[PDB]
């Protein structure tokens, strides 16, 4: 996830007469050639925004070196990958019986190991562009490192999910936090709609749960795509409607909430009960709204990533059919 | 002043003149240790004149 | 020897401040160095 | 009479010059002139004997934990062997003797932290 | 200045170990230079004694410099004056 | 699996103390030396291995300071589990206290307060409650929410110390 | 990447297992020191430990040998041991509490007034022995010291004696809570758990290079012989051989850190120790020593200075736009004619060149570095030991003395007044400072005036 | 009770400070440089004129030293004194800055 993060560091000057010339410039430079594109305090470092507030510079004391440094407190865009990550575009480097190697394509630089225990791998044969999800493990950021050191496998989608029990409202000061990742989904969805409609319809019928019955698109004018599996007589309802209404105090979010796999992971739906009626497999958790809101949330920002960035990359049927294989894994693992 | 060379091809264990003043060799002898072996024994004389500071 | 070294050991640390206080880190050992302030190098005996 | 040099033979422990003329060494600023310096105020000769002319190094030290850290601007080494993740190395003018001490310290299951100077910024 | 150090704390301490220990007990360093460093290094772990780092002995065994004499006051670069007067 | 694992996993933290009462029910024996309480309220420790007997366990809800979060902020490298765990202890956020409150009743009482538990069902409860807490704070959401609320906490304080101030 | 930082203050702590885990590079594992003409790996002279020759570089940081400070290894030891400089505090420890159950046996309340460092020493003084615990109902034995080793303790029940192992202790120190530790004076992080230590620490190759390695070599030879699956429980007999081995063991450690006091410990206190000869004073480069002479020519600022000296010790000159004219003659002389240089730092190679090595550049680039001769009017630092007033060390100008027979440092004899010197065959030091910090600071500071 | 050591202690990092700058007309120290602080002023441009080689004055010299002297001598001299008062345990580092270039110099030439 690309986000803002403040820093503190300090940096030598070795020429503090020409440094203080243009304190600005010569600071965002030093700053650019030291941290951008490398790992440090627990996040990669994308870009230097600005500099907050800094210090004068000092002449170093316990030396005769004249050299001066300078306290930094900076703003930097930066990522970090989470547990359960779609990564649509990652590039297999090297694929032997020990483990497996892939280098993302993306704007998160990461390198992610491969176990070969798994028979979802050992398939991603060198040179093949395939999809993968990380572990339920932290991503490493190594200091200094350009890259991300992260665990993974060729996403297969699941057919567990889970139900959030919320016993306690939606506050507005949680509601006004929320609407940040509905704006993220608004900007998600309308940078979807400018791509190409039929790579969307297939690659949501490839990673859907079940399999499509034919060809049938819901929109609900803000997302459209192909119509699933339901829920005996469920209906489901969207979650942007629901936030844009709670910011005006008219909806209550108790209940069970539940995202099943009859549903596209990638559209904002979702099932609202005044009862458990859904056939989880394990006991509801217990929680609060803004919880369950987060967690669903981000469930479709990083679904809607993934379907969109898996549609930027596969551009043209040529890379559709070097990868069948993969289509085909996809495919045959699926729930009848 | 003494050359001297150990067996590994060979590592340099040799003796370097490390004074200031220049001095003459006076005598140079090989003797016979109490291990009856060879060791080197020499004398460094120095024309020592009155100078300032003694 | 001896009591050079104890007599340093004990006094190193008082070092005259900003305000010409004589301290040790934080704790003041004088209110003004001397009592006057003044250096031993810049004095002069002089009759009243 | 003795000079010797701006380099020479070095004690493999300390890394400071041998002792004397026999062993063409250095010659000592013992503990009676660093008082003395110090009455003076001589404090870049300080630096410039004892740490230029005698053991002087760096030392790296993470800010989060105080421990040594390891540094290497060539073979890029930036990593610290107490939190190895939210390493914030600094260098310290230090000198070998001093790092040899501590690390004598430690072992005697004595742990030695080292309290980093805070970073200080402008209000503006 | 023998008298003010000696009388510092209402009591008169000596030039001795006992009188450092009442003036300076957190500097280890300091009385770790003086006599004994393995009985004041012992207590100071014991103690999780902390040695804010001052004085002469203190820096100095720690590989640093004192904060005297040239060194008392820090310099930093006058940003303002060379902008205007300097050029890169 | 069988609930002796999750109940030794859960005893790993400083956090939640256990209470024993000399009886033949849940046999544990944690990973490290613990520090338990008794019935009656006594406070002992127990070395890496001993047979301990769970009459119920009881989480502390720990408090802290926001200024240990705004310490925590600027340093700036913590991972979000902590971040959020902090948070939650200085009431910045309420997820620990969210995800609990099964509390049974007031069965047991002493210095701490905190979540008891003390019976067959609810202890499993607590377990799978707790199961889920940490998953949240480790999980993609709550990382979202914990590094917006650090970074906008941190600009703010920089700002009025800044722009509000001179 | 490794911004200027300074040390403000410095923590003292007891360093437990953990501590040692962390910080420890490798685990020491066999007792075998080097492998052909490299170090072993696995061995107590492993080069992620550092590097102490120029065959190889360390394999954690790697620098060579001279930027690399040596980093610590770990060996798991079989059998517990105690700590060497903390044995008081264990046994402080063992008059405390319940032997049993951990909990306190003092009332902790009583000593609550006392100020912290002091409440454990003073609650430990006062007679345990044969006290009623009252959470566990156990008596309170005796702990008594072992008369014939510095290590070894008892547990004395009225008349049954039992010898408490390393591990017996360990387990009676980890069944204290930190309540206990923090009501009687100590902090948290000196919790007697860590008194006890299973897996110690091996020294970084830094502070043994090459005596000490023979003690540490002894000591893993003597941990492997232990079984790696024993146990001790309060009471157990245990057989003679285990024993000795055990008390070896600890031996060896307490040997190793407080022998005498080869060991780490004896290192520090003397006037010939570390403290004192290492850290307060210092071996310097670029220095002179000779018999002092007077002359009566001489300004009581001027020193003479012979010209074999002033050829020896150096200034160094960084050649910038406004010496490169007054620095050429000195490049031009070389270490053939007086005044010269001998050497020449390069900024475009960032190398250090001999004077006699390089001919062919007809001029100096801005930038280097010239090592050039003392000349007259240099300024010198001058010192007479003992040095006990401000004004034995003081700053004169240089008189080079261009006769060769003359070995002596000449001065006027109203300048002895500073240095409590004379003619009767004093020696006096002579360094002249290179750097331009340290050559500005003896002109306005330390000048004899 | 006194229970196990939490996160919000053990930090060995020492927060950060704001530098608090004594406004210029309730300033304490003298106006006038010691020996130490001309000493370090010239000394510290001194080497960095050995660095960067730049400066404003006049007059040529042949050494870094003197033209050190004569830009502290002819104010003209790039640096600033700062005199550091008190670190406050809220985390205020209060400072007075001093002017080199108009404070009166205790050196000769
Ligand atoms: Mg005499
Ligand atoms: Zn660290
Ligand atoms: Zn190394
Ligand atoms: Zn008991």
């Amino acid at each position: 996830m690309i986000d803002q993060k403040i820093f503190e560091t300090t940096l030598n000057i070795d020429d503090p007469t020409n440094f203080c010339t243009n304190v600005e410039a010569h600071l965002l430079k030093e700053l650019e050639n030291i941290y951008v594109g490398k790992c440090f305090k627990n996040s990669f470092i994308l870009n230097i925004t600005g500099v907050i507030q800094r210090s004068p510079c000092f002449i170093m004391r316990t030396n005769n070196s004249g050299r001066g440094y300078m306290h930094v407190r900076f703003s930097a865009v930066v990522s970090y990958l989470n547990a359960f990550d779609l990564i649509a575009a990652v590039k297999i480097i090297k694929n032997d019986s020990n483990i497996i190697l892939g280098e993302s394509l993306l704007t998160e630089p990461v390198t992610i190991v491969i176990p070969s225990s798994e028979s979802q791998n050992n398939v991603a044969e060198v040179g093949q562009i395939v999809p993968v999800q990380l572990a339920n493990s932290s991503v490493y950021y190594i200091p200094g490192r350009q890259q991300a050191s992260a665990t993974g496998s060729i996403f297969i989608p699941k057919h567990t999910f889970s139900v959030y029990h919320v016993q306690e409202e939606l506050t507005q000061e949680q509601a006004l936090n929320l609407t940040k990742l509905v704006n993220i989904i608004e900007m998600l969805l309308e940078s979807r709609s400018k791509k190409d409609f039929k790579q969307i319809c297939f690659f949501e019928k490839l990673y859907y749960t079940y399999s499509i019955s034919s060809d049938e698109i819901l929109d609900l004018k803000i997302w459209k795509g192909p119509k699933g599996k339901e829920m005996s007589r469920l209906k489901p309802c969207n979650v942007l409607s629901f936030l844009y209404d709670a910011l005006k105090n008219k909806n209550s979010s108790l209940g069970f909430w539940a995202r099943p796999p009859n549903l596209l992971k990638s559209s904002p739906l979702a099932y609202q009960q005044d009862q458990n009626s859904f056939n989880a497999t394990e006991l509801p958790i217990i929680c609060s709204a803004e919880v369950m809101f987060v967690t669903l949330l981000k469930e479709i920002i990083n679904y809607l990533q993934f379907i969109n960035d898996l549609c930027d990359t596969f551009n043209n049927e040529q890379l559709i059919k070097r990868h069948e294989n993969i289509w085909m894994l996809i495919e045959q693992r699926k729930i009848g | 002043i003494i050359g001297k060379v150990a067996k590994i091809k060979y590592i340099d264990r040799s003796v370097m003149y490390g004074f200031d003043e220049p001095a003459v060799v006076d005598a140079v002898m090989r003797p016979h240790g109490p291990n009856d072996e060879i060791f080197g024994l020499m004398r460094l004389r120095y024309e020592r004149n009155l100078n300032i500071g003694d | 020897g001896y009591a050079n070294r104890k007599a340093i050991f004990g006094l190193q640390s008082c070092i005259v401040d900003y305000y010409r206080r004589v301290s040790i880190d934080t704790r003041l050992v004088q209110q003004l160095y001397g009592e006057d302030g003044l250096d031993a190098r810049q004095l002069e005996t002089v009759r009243f | 009479r003795y000079a010797v040099a701006s380099y020479g033979p070095t004690d493999a422990l300390t890394g400071q010059p041998l002792d004397g003329k026999r062993s063409h060494g250095g010659l000592r600023l013992g503990e009676m002139e660093h008082w003395v310096l110090t009455a003076q105020g001589a404090m870049q000769t300080i630096i410039e004997k004892s740490h230029d002319d005698s053991d002087g190094c760096i030392s790296y030290i993470c800010r989060n934990c105080g421990e040594p850290a390891i540094y290497n601007a060539s073979h890029p080494i930036y990593k610290c062997m107490n939190c190895d993740v939210q390493a914030d190395i600094g260098m310290v003018d230090s000198r070998r003797s001093s790092i040899v001490f501590q690390h004598e310290m430690r072992a005697a299951n004595v742990n030695i932290t080292s309290v980093l100077s805070p970073r200080v910024f402008q209000p503006a | 200045m023998y008298a003010d150090l000696m009388t510092r704390t209402g009591q008169v301490t000596s030039l001795e170990k006992a009188g450092l220990n009442a003036r300076e007990p957190s500097n280890v360093l300091l009385r770790m230079a003086l006599s004994s460093p393995v009985q004041v290094l012992t207590d100071a772990a014991v103690d999780s004694a902390v040695n804010p780092i001052y004085g002469i002995a203190a820096p100095t065994l720690m590989g640093s410099v004192p904060r005297i004499g040239t060194m008392y006051s820090d310099i930093i670069m006058d940003e303002k004056y060379i902008t205007e007067n300097y050029k890169s | 699996p069988i609930e002796a694992y999750i109940r030794q996993l859960l005893v790993d933290p400083d956090v939640v103390p256990i209470v024993s009462e000399k009886k033949k029910e849940l046999r544990v024996r944690p990973s490290t030396r613990k520090e338990i309480f008794l019935i009656n309220g006594t406070h002992l420790a127990v070395p890496a291995e001993a047979p301990i007997e769970i009459y119920g366990l009881k989480l502390r809800l720990k408090t802290f300071s926001p200024q240990c979060f705004m310490r925590m902020a600027e340093i700036g490298s913590f991972s979000p589990e902590t971040l959020g765990y902090v948070a939650s202890g200085a009431n910045l956020t309420n997820f620990i206290r969210v995800f609990m409150k099964c509390v049974d009743q007031e069965t047991w009482k002493k210095n701490g307060e905190g979540v008891v538990v003390t019976t067959k069902e609810n202890i499993i409860q607590f377990t799978h409650q707790y199961i889920e807490l940490y998953k949240f704070l480790r999980s993609g959401g709550h990382s979202w929410l914990i590094n917006r609320l650090a970074e906008e906490m941190v600009h703010r304080k920089l700002d009025r110390e800044d722009q509000g101030s001179h | 990447e490794a911004g200027y930082a300074e040390i403000a203050a410095v923590q003292f702590n007891i360093a437990g297992d953990n501590d040692h885990k962390r910080q420890g590079v490798m685990e020491v594992t066999i007792s075998n020191l080097f492998e052909g003409t490299l170090p072993a790996e696995g061995g107590i002279y492993d080069a992620r430990m550092g590097t102490t020759d120029h065959h190889y570089k360390c394999i954690t940081c790697s620098h060579q040998r001279k930027q690399c400070m040596g980093h610590p290894g770990i060996l798991q030891m079989h059998a517990p041991v105690l700590q060497p400089l903390f044995i008081a505090e264990i046994r402080r420890w063992l008059r405390v509490i319940c032997l049993n159950c951990g909990a306190p046996i003092v009332d902790l309340k009583r000593y609550e007034h006392l100020i912290r460092p002091k409440r454990l020493i003073e609650a430990a003084s006062s007679q345990t022995e044969g006290k009623q615990c009252y959470v566990c109902k156990a008596v309170h034995p005796k702990i008594v010291k072992d008369s014939e080793d510095y290590f070894t303790f008892w547990a004395d029940q009225q008349g049954k004696i039992d010898k408490l192992y390393p591990q017996i202790i360990r387990e009676i120190f980890s069944r204290v809570t930190y309540d206990t530790v923090v009501k009687l004076g100590r902090s948290k992080n000196s919790h007697p758990e860590k008194l006890v230590l299973k897996a110690i620490q091996i020294p970084p190759i830094s502070i043994r290079p090459g005596d000490i390695n023979n003690v540490i070599q002894y000591l893993v030879r003597k941990n492997l012989l232990i079984p790696k699956d024993l146990q001790i429980v309060r009471g157990q007999k245990i057989p003679l051989n285990i024993d000795r081995n055990l008390q070896t063991i600890q031996q060896l450690y307490y040997n190793f850190l407080l022998d005498s006091v080869p060991s780490i410990m004896r290192r520090l206190p003397r006037k010939e120790g570390r403290i004192r000869k290492s850290l307060l004073g210092s071996q310097v480069w670029s220095i002179s020593r000779s018999t002092i002479c007077g002359n009566s020519d001489l300004h009581l600022d001027e020193v003479g200075y012979p010209i074999s000296f002033a050829r020896t010790l150096q200034v160094a000159e960084t050649v910038q736009h406004y010496n490169i004219n007054r620095l050429m003659p000195y490049f031009l002389n070389g270490k053939r004619q007086y005044p010269g240089c001998s050497r020449v730092y390069k900024q475009i190679t960032q190398s250090v060149h001999d004077i006699e090595g390089l001919k062919q550049d007809f001029r100096l680039e801005v930038g280097d570095i010239l090592y050039r001769d003392v000349v007259t009017g240099d300024v010198a630092f001058f010192n007479r030991q003992p040095s006990l007033e401000r004004s034995s060390i003081g700053v004169h100008r240089i008189v080079v003395l261009e006769n060769p027979k003359i070995s002596t440092f000449q001065m006027n004899v109203s300048a002895c007044a500073w240095y409590n010197a004379d003619f009767d065959g004093d020696q006096m030091n002579l360094w002249v400072p290179w750097s331009v910090m340290s050559r500005v600071e003896a002109e306005l500071l330390c000048s004899v005036r | 009770i006194v229970e196990s050591p939490s996160i919000c202690e053990g930090f060995v990092q020492a927060s950060s400070q704001t530098l608090v700058i004594i406004p210029d007309n309730e300033r304490i120290t003298s106006n006038v440089l010691t020996t130490f602080e001309a000493t370090r002023l010239v000394a510290v441009r001194a080497q960095q004129l050995a660095i960067n080689g730049s400066t404003m004055l006049k007059k040529k010299y042949s050494s870094p030293i003197d033209i050190a002297k004569q830009e502290l001598f002819n104010r003209k001299i790039p640096l600033l004194v700062m005199r550091c008062i008190k670190v406050t345990p809220e985390g205020q580092k209060i400072v007075e800055i001093w002017n080199p270039r108009e404070m009166g110099i205790p050196l000769l030439d």
